RNA sequence: UGCGAAAGCAGUUGAAGACAAGUGGCUUGUCGUUCGUUAAAAUGGCCUCGUCGCGAAGG
């Protein structure tokens, strides 16, 4: 369940989340990652956020909602954006 | 981990002092070492219950 | 052994102004004898004291220290007021003072005038037959200045106005540690690693009396009249001569025997203790370098007097916010 | 008593103390000291507060 | 000869307002950090930290 | 009370009984070391 | 901050015979170990200086025992005839033996190879030979020649003292432990005797009269000795010269006493009896000779000792039955140099280790968990006992809820509930936590009783276990009614 | 003259430290006491000398903050879980930081730490931070007064030593860096004056099995300031 | 809600206002709204501290 925030140069851990409860199956985001949705196979779907300008000022990553939404499991996920649809 | 083995090296011009640390001195089994802040005391506290403390005259 | 390297009461003992060592430097302090610490380091390991005395008008202390100077250091300020000097280099080992007249001698066997209310040498002089020097006293006759009684491995009364040497006594063996004049006539005198003091007549030559202690002496105290001398003895106890001045015919063994033992069982050493009239001010280092003391009535206690103090030694430590059962 | 990183949504939690609690704050220089003001509601005949604060170091309590 | 004396203290009497303030405390530490000076509806109690008791 | 009088009780509750130059460089001296 | 409360265990309350601490220390007496023997087993002694062995007496094989391990470690077999009495001298290093043939023999301690002397005792058997308890030198033996001596071991050619005054089959001997000149007596017409050993010997200077024939005479005090004959031990005081205790709590007659004084046990003193029946029965002499506990052997027990006060090891009580077997039960009693340091020199000394607790139960970590479904389910697994069972149940009543721990259940899982109830309802302590807990499960549970066929047979014997309990109940209000009309 | 010889000691002396204005020399060993001693030339003597027992002290050090220069906490730790933070002021009390807040799987012992100084960076609230040893490839700091986690960083490998620069950026403000070795010789060099993120990562021009890093020349745990500007 | 015994005894139940929703009006619901009568429903559950020989800038 540990979502981890790794930088990619320096090639090291920016921050971490002990968030979900069992295994992290899949996660996706949105064209410009203000957002990272996580599910896994407790079928907790959460939301982490980086919408404020101070958190992307340190560009840092808060625990930001929750949602329980399923009856057994997620085995996939994905996202899609527009100016229509979301 | 060897008895008598500690080293001080003159750092600006990285040589290592000769006449020191010869095995006329009690060093024992150096487990820590420490430096004073402004007197220039050296503790050194081997493995056998005890700590040495010299002076450097430089200081 | 005493990491106090050496200290002196004020006259009627209110301030004992001490100096240590902390880390190749001097810290010197004053302590008042019912907290006082913020008391000042000199330099570097070169520039240690070599003797001290009280200056009783301000309140100050005069440092004889060893690299050729004299540090006239006030008490309620900080700082070092002023720093007198000779014209030498060399190591004074010993300095008193009388009203204004101040008199050190040095190491390379010369003796200087000064004046603390004019700041400045008056005479820079030396004499024959006196090779080394560690002990001066200027007599008590009022403002006597001449007669002053110098003090090395023998007992040397010499003049300031004929400048010459009026009458040698027989000293000690070892080099003398302890000379201070008691009476109008009589001075005390005792070197270090002997247990033997000596009175002496200051007109005849005559040595009157021999005290004896159980231990050589640190350092003595006479009352203000001259009929109880206390002595620190090395093995830290305290030894009061009682009436030391009457007719156990020549060498009067020791009356009043005070040493301070905790109340876990460990002795701890006495260093110059203090008395005037029907008081004793007993000092004690309880941690490492602060001291303690204690105003013990002293002419009502029996001989031997085994002061206790509580100190800690296996105190369990019950917190302010916990219980004993945890 | 419980307490949240936010960097993770994590707690730390005091778990009993002997009453529901009404306020509580940090009121060190720097915030080494929590106060509480907790009320005791077994009884629902008074108002019967109870003051402590305690310090941040093990969560000891400090004059209740 | 007899008469009444009160002896002894009360509730801490917060602000015990219906909701009207969200900090319902007004107990205070000094700036040295040292003494807690808490009201009373009968006394003003200050406490020593380090000791606990009732210093004043 | 068991020591010969009464103790009572509020409800704004108090409890209440039915009762029957040394010197002066000294003084410098602590003023200035603070 | 406070701690954690732990889960208490409601025991059993105010049920008769309640657990007394004298018969707590003598029920801690186990592992009943019987070892066979050849004959009767007369006598048993013990070992005074170092208590630690036990000899026993068989026919014509004198036993000793050592306490550590239990088993046979020496004999001594050079008796002409069956052997009798077997005692220690005081100081525990040589055994008297008093056999049939008259020859009463005394061999030192672990070396039956060296008798060490022989008393020539008369013709009669030698029935009863002991030591002298304050002196060591001096030997009491009694015959059936209606007579006891008393023997110095040192002069061992001539009776020192010739005791008689006894008239029919002199059998036991016991010293008053303070003042050594008094020597007591029995035989078997009563009239428990005792002599000075200073007088002439020949009269009692005072007698005291068991109507029973005195079967043993021990002393427990300087004051009051104790003797027996017959279903009944009497207690007799020497100052007041007088009976003043007897219990008689037997069948047949009681065969041998012992005292114990001082040893470790909430009862101070004990003197214990064994009474020819299958009972071994200890009594209390400070509270007026109450009995306290009785062990039941396999047949008619003819000796009983006990381990004395000092013992230091495994403490014993053996038995010798007369049917030839014998019953021992028991009660057993260079980088890291610093790392034990302790602070002894060091100034202040700080000290907050919390001791461990105990390892929490499943069901109370469970509670403590907050899991109330799971704590039921691990609750009434068949590897717990009744009472861990009826405390988890009045805790989901008194903190839970019961609807809560049954609010996701079905027919698997609703079973082993109503089955751990059905022999809880017919006990006493549980049938109302039975009571409410199926009462409301049938309240939650009723549209699945209707649906499901398996546990309706569960209600239907849980119908007939009620309406047993109920008639088993109403018949005890009968007798609660006829025990207020018999008041 | 020998440093313990008014006192002795019992195990082997596992760590040394002195204050950084007083002369006051602490020892603690294996042998799960605590001494300090007040050092000069020709003697040297006892002053205090704690016991705790059940707990040995593998590393055990001074601290003072940098601002009031009057809270001279002594900060020791075992190989057991909790760390020890004494007061000295001149019987005397102590606390038990036992508690990391949300990572408590990342830290089996207490076995190594460091003491460091760190200016906010958005007010001048400077603080201590005592910095531990992870057992993955973490190094936790926490907060020396209270005992908040403030963050986590974490290099990959294992974490080997650390320690920890200190550089000014103006006056009377400075930034700090903690550097930390891998066991293979590539060290992450971060600053931690705002939140835990790598400025600089760079390898050891050779070098495999290494075990201690120590930086210095000017500022560190062996000699810090007391002025904030003396950095 | 009142009495009283741990059981039972006698009796409440409205008026107005605001706001919302649904079908300009009209139906339904909530009250950090007033007067008067003694009158279930956000995946959210309680921490660690049982842990692992000698030798003062050579012999």
């Amino acid at each position: 369940g540990s979502i981890k925030f790794w930088d990619f140069q320096f090639a090291t851990l920016n921050q971490s989340f002990k968030a979900h409860d069992a295994d992290v199956l899949c996660l996706t985001t949105d064209t410009d990652n203000n957002y990272v949705f996580s599910a896994g196979v407790d079928r907790k779907i959460f939301q982490f956020s980086q919408n404020t300008n101070k958190s992307q000022k340190n560009n840092r990553w808060v625990n930001s909602s929750n949602r329980l939404l399923h009856g057994n499991d997620i085995r996939a996920i994905c996202a899609y954006q527009s100016k229509g649809a979301d | 981990a060897v008895k008598d083995a500690l080293r001080l090296v003159h750092l600006p011009s990285c040589s290592v002092f000769s006449n020191w640390p010869t095995s006329g001195t009690p060093l024992g089994k150096v487990t820590s070492v420490a430096f004073s802040p402004s007197g220039g005391l050296l503790a050194v506290g081997n493995e056998q219950g005890k700590v040495r403390l010299w002076k450097l005259n430089h200081y | 052994d005493s990491p106090v390297l050496q200290s002196a009461y004020d006259p009627s003992g209110q301030y004992l102004c001490y100096v240590t060592v902390a880390l190749d430097k001097q810290r010197v302090g004053v302590q008042p004898t019912q907290w006082n610490e913020n008391f000042l380091y000199l330099e570097d390991s070169k520039l240690k004291v070599t003797c001290l005395k009280w200056v009783n008008d301000t309140v100050a202390i005069i440092l004889g220290m060893n690299n050729g100077e004299i540090w006239l250091y006030s008490v309620l300020a900080n700082e070092v007021t002023y720093k007198f000097t000779t014209g030498n280099s060399y190591e004074i080992k010993d300095i008193d003072l009388m009203g204004n007249q101040l008199w050190c001698i040095d190491s390379s066997d010369a003796f200087y005038q000064f004046d603390l209310l004019q700041f400045k040498l008056l005479q820079h002089f030396r004499i024959n037959n006196c090779v080394q020097l560690n002990k001066l006293t200027i007599v008590p006759a009022g403002d006597s200045v001449a007669q002053l009684l110098v003090a090395s491995h023998s007992i040397s009364l010499i003049d300031i106005e004929e400048k010459k040497v009026v009458m040698t006594f027989p000293g000690h063996v070892s080099p003398v540690s302890t000379l201070q004049v008691i009476t109008n006539e009589f001075f005390i005198s005792g070197a270090e690693g002997d247990r033997f003091l000596n009175v002496y007549d200051i007109h005849s030559g005559m040595t009157k009396c021999v005290l004896v202690a159980e231990s050589d002496i640190k350092e003595l105290s006479h009352s203000g009249q001259a009929d109880s001398i206390a002595v620190t003895t090395e093995d830290g106890s305290l030894e009061i001569f009682v009436d030391p001045l009457v007719s156990g015919n020549k060498s009067k063994k020791s009356s009043k025997k005070i040493q301070i033992v905790s109340k876990d069982g460990r002795k701890v050493p006495i260093y110059n203790a203090f008395i005037n009239k029907d008081l004793l001010n007993v000092s004690w280092l309880q941690n490492a370098t602060m001291p303690y003391f204690k105003n013990l009535q002293w002419r009502e206690i029996p001989n031997e007097y085994t002061v206790e103090i509580s100190l800690n030694w296996n105190n369990k430590n019950k917190s302010a916010d916990r219980d004993l059962h945890g | 008593m419980s307490l949240w990183q936010l960097e993770t949504n994590s707690q730390q939690f005091l778990p009993r103390l002997n009453g529901i609690i009404i306020d509580c704050q940090v009121l060190g220089p720097q915030g080494n000291y929590y106060s509480l003001i907790l009320q005791m509601t077994e009884n629902n005949s008074n108002s019967d507060y109870q003051f402590l604060l305690l310090n941040a170091s093990d969560l000891t309590s400090k004059l209740s | 000869q007899y008469k009444l004396s009160v002896v002894s203290g009360g509730k801490p009497a917060l602000n015990n307002l219906s909701s009207v303030t969200g900090n319902k405390n007004i107990a205070r530490l000094s700036q040295d950090q040292r003494n807690y000076i808490i009201p009373f509806n009968n006394q003003i109690k200050v406490y020593s930290v380090e000791t606990r008791q009732c210093v004043k | 009370n068991y020591d010969t009088d009464f103790i009572f009780l509020d409800i704004e509750s108090t409890l209440g009984v039915v009762g029957t130059n040394s010197d002066i460089f000294a003084e410098q001296l602590h003023k200035l070391s603070s | 901050s406070t701690a954690r409360p732990r889960i208490i265990t409601s025991k059993a309350p105010l049920l008769p015979q309640q657990t007394t601490p004298e018969q707590r220390y003598w029920r801690q007496y186990t592992s009943a170990q019987l070892v066979k023997e050849h004959n009767s087993v007369t006598h048993i002694s013990f070992n005074p200086q170092h208590p630690h062995d036990f000899a026993v007496t068989s026919s014509t094989r004198v036993q000793i025992f050592s306490s550590r391990t239990r088993q046979v470690i020496k004999t001594f077999s050079r008796f002409k005839d069956v052997v009798y009495s077997a005692s220690f001298r005081s100081d525990g290093k040589l055994l008297c033996a008093g056999d049939a043939t008259g020859l009463v023999s005394v061999y030192d301690s672990y070396n039956p190879r060296t008798i060490l002397l022989s008393i020539n005792a008369s013709t009669h058997p030698t029935h009863v030979t002991k030591f002298h308890t304050q002196d060591n030198k001096i030997l009491a033996t009694a015959s059936d020649d209606r007579v006891t001596r008393l023997w110095d071991i040192s002069n061992a050619y001539e009776p020192q003292l010739e005791l008689t005054g006894a008239t029919d089959y002199v059998r036991t001997l016991s010293f008053i432990p303070a003042a050594p000149h008094l020597v007591a007596t029995g035989s078997y017409d009563g009239l428990i005797r005792l002599y000075d050993t200073r007088s002439s010997g020949s009269t009692p200077i005072y007698s005291l009269n068991h109507d029973q024939p005195v079967e043993n005479v021990i002393a427990v005090s300087p004051t009051q000795i104790v003797s027996c004959g017959g279903n009944n031990f009497k207690v007799w005081d020497l100052t007041s010269n007088k009976k003043l205790y007897e219990r008689g709590n037997f069948n047949k007659a009681v065969t041998c006493l012992d005292y114990v004084e001082n040893f470790d046990s909430p009862m101070q003193s004990a003197l214990i009896a064994s009474s020819l029946d299958g009972h071994v029965k200890v009594f209390d002499p400070l509270d007026n000779f109450q009995v306290k506990f009785g062990w039941k052997f396999s047949g008619p027990v003819l000796s009983c000792a006990v381990s004395p006060s000092t013992a230091q090891g495994n403490r014993h009580l053996v038995a010798g039955l007369s049917s030839g077997l014998l019953a021992i039960r028991t009660k057993k009693k260079r980088m890291m140099r610093g790392s034990e340091y302790q602070g002894d020199q060091e100034h202040i000394i700080h000290n907050d280790k919390v001791r461990s607790q105990r390892r929490m139960r499943a069901f109370e970590r469970n509670i403590n968990q907050f899991k109330w479904s799971e704590a039921l389910d691990n609750a009434f697994v068949p590897g717990m006992a009744k009472e861990l069972t009826l405390t988890v149940l009045q805790e989901l009543r008194k903190r839970g809820k019961v609807r809560v721990a049954l609010y996701g259940r079905d027919e698997s899982t609703l079973e082993p509930l109503l089955n751990w109830c059905l022999k809880g309802i017919e006990d006493v302590r549980s049938a109302s936590i039975v009571a409410d807990w199926v009462a409301v499960v049938l309240e939650l549970y009723g549209n699945t009783l209707e649906s499901s066929p398996v546990l309706q047979e569960l209600m239907i014997d849980l119908k007939t276990k009620v309406r047993h309990e109920i008639h088993k109940s109403k018949e005890a209000q009968r007798i609660e009614g006829m025990l207020q009309l018999l008041t | 003259k020998d440093a313990n010889a008014s006192h002795p000691s019992h195990s082997a002396i596992q760590s040394l430290s002195f204050h950084p204005s007083k002369p006051l020399l602490l020892t603690g060993g294996y042998d799960k006491t605590l001494r300090i001693y007040h050092i000069d030339g020709k003697t040297n003597h006892l002053v205090t000398s704690l016991h705790l027992v059940g707990s040995p002290i593998q590393t055990c050090t001074f601290y003072t903050s940098l601002s009031n220069q009057n809270q001279q906490n002594i900060f020791t730790a075992g190989r057991r879980r909790y760390m020890h933070s004494w007061d000295l002021s001149l019987t005397a009390k102590i606390e038990k930081f036992s508690r990391l807040y949300g990572h408590e799987s990342t830290q089996r012992s207490f076995e190594n730490f460091k003491v460091a100084h760190l200016q906010n960076s958005q007010t001048n609230s400077v603080h201590g931070i005592v910095l531990l040893q992870g057992n993955n490839g973490w190094i936790n700091i926490l907060h020396s007064t209270s005992g908040l986690w403030l963050m986590g960083c974490k290099i990959e490998g294992v974490i080997t030593d650390f320690c920890i620069d200190y550089q000014p950026i103006s006056r009377g403000k400075f930034r700090t860096i903690l550097i930390a070795v891998n066991a293979y010789g590539e060290v992450w060099e971060f600053d931690l004056n705002k939140n835990g993120h790598v400025i600089r990562r760079w390898k050891d021009q050779g070098g495999v099995g290494i075990t201690k890093i120590q930086v210095g020349g000017g500022t560190t745990t062996t000699c810090p300031a007391l002025q904030i500007s003396k950095i």
